[PDB]
RNA sequence: CAGCGAAGGAUUUGGUGGAUUACUAGCUAAUAGCAAUCUAGGAAACUCAAAGAGUGCUAUGGUAUGGUGACGGAGUGCGCUG
């Protein structure tokens, strides 16, 4: 194989982790809520705290999501970055994410579910790390806006 | 004190790696076995490249880890962002390259090809063929100085200013081709390991060798200079690695029979020393100290802790290994071979606290810009490259030292 | 499935922006002749008239013994208002201590003085865009090459020391 | 670099990245655009030639003027600079300084006669032609485009025969005859 | 830097006077007001603002 | 249409494997070990770079917190202002 297509290799591993400004706007601008321009400026604080809100509506609806409020939306998760631990605490997350979309892929209909994952695509990048269970959990909804 | 204090405010940790155990040594652990161990980001750091049909590859880091530079012995020059996938540069300059370094930047490099030495712009565009360099096997940048320095087949050493553009210095080593070739990052002098088994240190305002060293028997195979200038590894080809203190110019350590001659030396940020000895590399830690206990050992004879054994090891077990270069800022050794690239996560293996004004691995398009032009502004003159960098506020060596008050004239 | 005629890519000296000589990636402007002209007239100008004086001029003047306002008043039989540019008082204090006696003798309140608005002190610059700018002004000089300028734009009239009074030319309402 | 600023731009002048003195303002970088050189190299492989041309003519006006061996030896290399057709006439020697040029020398390479005598319409599509493998000198193929040719070999420039160019040329004058298979 | 910014020179103040300055005198109160005396007997008073 | 004509026919393309020289096995410190181990012109864009210009943003240490028990607070006395 060629430099290139080996180069290709190393990006597609390397897609995730942010090396330089460009880099980080590119990939924090990915929002599910706000245009890019708004969610290149938002914080970490700011998405966390309103969907630490949504979480708190999705868990008075369904009282499923108080232990993802207990490890996936803890205070501790804001500082947790996802490319800085081992493969063991990565497959721990990745079954934790994949417990959280495969829970929330009945409640797609209420907006307390968008501004929730909203955190799990900001933070945890599941967008472009866990990507297949997010499309098949909200495949039925192919004919709307969120999907 | 002040100043001393900082250490408080410095963020993050060196790596290392402990046995932990009187069973665990510490060269029998595999690089599978550390790309387990360690997160993600640090696996995905250590690449490898199987680029098969060109020659051994010259490996070559910018100074902040950001970019690599690999030359193929036959045509291939590639120029990339390692750990992005970006490359910005693939060149096959079809006559035989031998050596390659980036200027000030991942936005210039100069090649060493078939004789002339030529100059690429960032996408890969000639700029320069330089005349004279007539034929390189070895080049190295001054950044402080902004000096590309040649040496190779001819024995002769030429200083060459990047900015003005102005052939600063040929000086006649006088002893053939240039065998080995390295530079001190503390003072800027060049040591050159000559088919004597000399080492000497060369300034581009003499044109004799500041010192000449009698390193090894045969010829010196390489050079490595420690960041503070203070120890130098030189391997030559009579199976003999010697440590030297630089300043004092002692012999601190004289490793003799190797099973077969080092083909390369590096010293990394911390001080490792990895030697390289064909499909081996082998590397030890706290061995650039003064004292007979750390003196590179390969076997401790009955568990002597008074032996510095190999911090690590591994075999590349197709190959003969081209060049050593550790990864600047992070944990790692990137060792150029015949059929590539491969870095090695080595823990113990760099600075983890960079000084962010001096170069910075996440440094911007813009940061890249104002830096360029602030320290081409601030440019040492070659001149001022002399054996110790404080030698340049001082009085003469001559005028007498008390001064005088006219009565005495 | 390679391309033909491969070259190495080197830099295009006549087409790189990145280096200095290639650095260099409508409306007309016809100023009307002025609405004081008839054809070579200049049929507006009318006393109390005011003349911009300059160097060669004051020392032609002192060499001469002719005292400028009343030179000047019996050269046009007229009221005459004396203008010294502050480039003509530069070139004056830039003529030296030898000048002395031309110096404070073009230091006088009845020679009032204008305020020139630009780089450098070169009179004949500074006197012939103003006086083509506006038309009304009379120049009193003895360059040659001012004289040569001022004579070739129209409808200025030129003044000069001639023999051992002011003569003036351009102005045809004299007598 | 970064079009510096006034107090830049005096305190460092001779700072140049671009273009250094030892470049001669970049004729062959130049010169090779315009006659399209494939490879690096063949400029200073001219310019040794010219260098060489113009040392031995001035060993050669050396020497003095009655001597057998001197008029022959400076009339025999004016005829083969003649006959290779680096000149277009048999004139002075001074023309051995003057007129002999590292361009000229490249008027004599293969592509660009080739545009002189219209056989393309352009260097860089003479070069895409001869790296193709459709011309011929005489009998043999034209591989490489460093065959410069002689005086005599301006004649015999000529497509190979089944080369579906001339082919198409003749169906376009629809002169095309078939039984010499092209 | 120092020997290309050197440009000291702010300006004169006015028109001058007829006859050279002979005398000078600031007032040690106000910073902008200074009193200047030639040698045709003429003093004036000046705002260097 | 005729003709050809077996549960279909044609065109184009991506990937991989085998040949493109005449087959004596991998590694190493090699007369042997190991192999589980050596060690004790044009078009497109969420494309990639190189530069230029303008605009936005409290862009605010004229010499940086009220305080290294060397300190702070309270009160008194001196000082200061109208
Ligand atoms: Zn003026």
């Amino acid at each position: 194989s060629s430099l290139s297509d080996q180069l290709a290799q190393v990006a597609s591993n390397n897609a995730t982790v942010a090396l330089d400004r460009k880099r980080r706007q590119k990939l924090h601008s990915a929002s599910l809520i706000y245009n890019s321009k708004t969610a290149a400026t938002q914080d970490y604080d700011f998405i966390f705290e309103n969907a630490s809100k949504a979480l708190e509506e999705l868990s008075q609806i369904e009282p499923k999501f108080a232990i993802f409020s207990r490890t996936l939306f803890s205070e501790s998760s804001i500082s947790l970055d996802r490319n800085v631990q081992t493969k063991e605490e990565i497959k721990d997350l990745d079954n934790a994410i994949n417990a959280y979309l495969l829970l929330a892929s009945s409640k797609w209909y209420l907006a307390p579910t968008l501004h929730a994952t909203e955190w799990l695509v900001r933070r945890f990048q599941i967008h472009v790390k866990n990507t297949e269970m997010l499309l098949l959990s909200t495949l039925n909804y192919y004919q709307t806006p969120v999907f | 004190s002040s100043a001393a204090a900082t250490d408080y405010l410095l963020p993050e940790s060196n790596g290392y790696l402990e046995p932990e155990n009187e069973l665990e040594k510490t060269f029998k652990v595999q690089q599978s076995e550390i790309k387990s161990s360690v997160d993600v980001s640090t696996a995905n750091k250590a690449l490898d490249l199987s680029l098969k049909e060109f020659g051994p590859y010259h490996i070559k880091y910018a100074k902040n880890g950001t970019h690599l530079l690999i030359t193929g012995r036959k045509g291939h020059v590639a120029s990339m962002d390692w750990r992005k996938g970006q490359l910005r540069a693939e060149l096959f300059l079809n006559e035989t390259c031998h050596s390659a370094t980036y200027l000030q930047n991942e936005q210039y490099f100069a090649v060493a090809q078939k004789k002339y030495t030529f100059i690429y712009d960032h996408e890969g565009t000639e700029l320069h063929r330089l005349k004279q360099h007539i034929e390189a096997r070895h080049l190295d940048f001054l950044p402080y100085h902004y000096l590309l320095v040649t040496a190779g087949e001819t024995g002769w050493l030429k200083y060459h200013d990047v900015s003005t553009g102005q052939l600063v210095s040929e000086l006649r080593t006088k002893a053939g081709p240039t065998m080995a070739m390295a530079q001190n990052p503390w003072n800027a002098v060049m040591h050159l390991g000559h088919s004597n088994g000399t080492v000497s240190l060369w300034s581009p305002s003499m044109p004799e060798p500041l010192v000449k060293l009698l390193s090894a028997r045969g010829p010196v195979n390489s050079i490595a200079i420690d960041r503070s200038g203070y120890y130098m590894a030189t391997t030559g080809a009579d199976r003999s690695m010697k440590i030297w203190d630089i300043r004092n110019f002692k012999q601190l350590h004289s490793v003799e029979s190797l099973p077969t001659p080092g083909t390369n030396v590096s010293i990394s940020d911390t001080g490792l020393l990895a030697l390289s000895r064909g499909p081996h590399v082998t590397l030890w830690k706290d061995a650039l100290k003064l004292s007979g206990d750390s003196k590179p050992c390969f076997g401790s004879m009955g568990g002597n802790p008074h032996r510095n054994t190999p911090y690590m090891s591994h075999l590349f077990a197709g190959n003969k290994v081209e060049n050593l270069g550790f990864v600047p800022f992070e944990d790692l050794l990137g060792v150029g071979h015949q059929t590539g690239i491969t870095n090695l996560i080595v823990p113990g293996a760099g600075e983890a606290n960079y000084d962010a004004l001096e170069l910075n691995p996440f440094e911007t398009k813009k940061q890249r810009q104002e830096q360029e032009v602030r320290t081409l502004l601030n440019k040492l003159p070659a001149d001022t490259i002399t054996l110790d960098p404080n030698s340049i506020g001082s009085v003469d060596k001559r005028s007498s030292t008390i001064r005088l008050n006219a009565k005495d004239l | 499935t390679r391309k033909f005629g491969l070259v190495k890519r080197t830099l295009n000296t006549k087409k790189d922006q990145r280096l200095k000589k290639n650095q260099e990636n409508l409306t007309r402007n016809i100023p009307q002749v002025s609405s004081a002209l008839f054809f070579q007239y200049n049929q507006a100008i009318k006393p109390p008239y005011q003349v911009l004086i300059d160097t060669n001029f004051i020392n032609f003047s002192i060499q001469k013994k002719v005292d400028i306002v009343r030179g000047m008043m019996d050269c046009l039989l007229a009221k005459c208002n004396p203008l010294i540019t502050d480039c003509v008082m530069a070139e004056l204090e830039k003529l030296g201590p030898k000048y002395r006696i031309a110096l404070k003798l073009a230091r006088d309140p009845r020679i009032k003085r204008l305020s020139c608005s630009h780089k450098g002190t070169y009179a004949d610059d500074c006197l012939v865009h103003r006086v083509l700018q506006h038309k009304c002004y009379i120049v009193a000089t003895n360059d040659a090459g001012l004289k040569q300028r001022i004579r070739k734009i129209p409808g200025i009239p030129l003044m000069s020391v001639g023999g051992h009074a002011y003569v003036i030319e351009k102005l045809p309402d004299v007598f | 670099v970064r079009k510096l600023k006034h107090h830049e731009q005096k305190l460092l002048k001779k700072v140049d990245f671009l273009e250094w003195k030892q470049d001669q303002g970049h004729r062959d970088t130049q010169v090779m655009r315009t006659y399209h050189i494939q490879n690096r190299e063949d400029y200073h492989k001219y310019n040794r030639i010219c260098g060489d041309i113009r040392r031995l003519a001035n060993k050669l006006s050396l020497l003095p003027p009655t001597d057998p061996f001197r008029r022959k030896h400076e009339q025999l290399l004016l005829d083969k600079l003649y006959a290779m057709g680096v000149l277009t006439t048999k004139s002075k020697i001074s023309d051995l300084e003057n007129k002999v040029t590292v361009s000229a020398i490249c008027r004599r390479r293969l592509p660009v006669i080739m545009h002189r005598l219209k056989m393309a319409e352009t260097i860089q599509d003479a070069v895409k032609f001869i790296e193709q493998g459709h011309v011929r000198v005489g009998p043999n193929l034209i591989n490489d485009p460093a065959y410069l040719v002689t005086r005599n070999m301006e004649d015999y420039v000529t497509w190979v025969d089944n080369s579906k160019i001339k082919k198409t040329l003749l169906r376009y004058r629809n002169q095309i005859d078939d039984f010499d298979f092209s | 830097l120092e020997r290309m910014f050197a440009k000291p020179f702010v300006g004169q103040l006015g028109y001058g006077h007829r006859d050279g300055v002979y005398a000078i005198a600031k007032n040690y109160g106000s910073l902008n007001k200074l009193a200047t005396g030639s040698a045709d007997g003429v003093i004036k008073y000046w705002n260097m603002s």
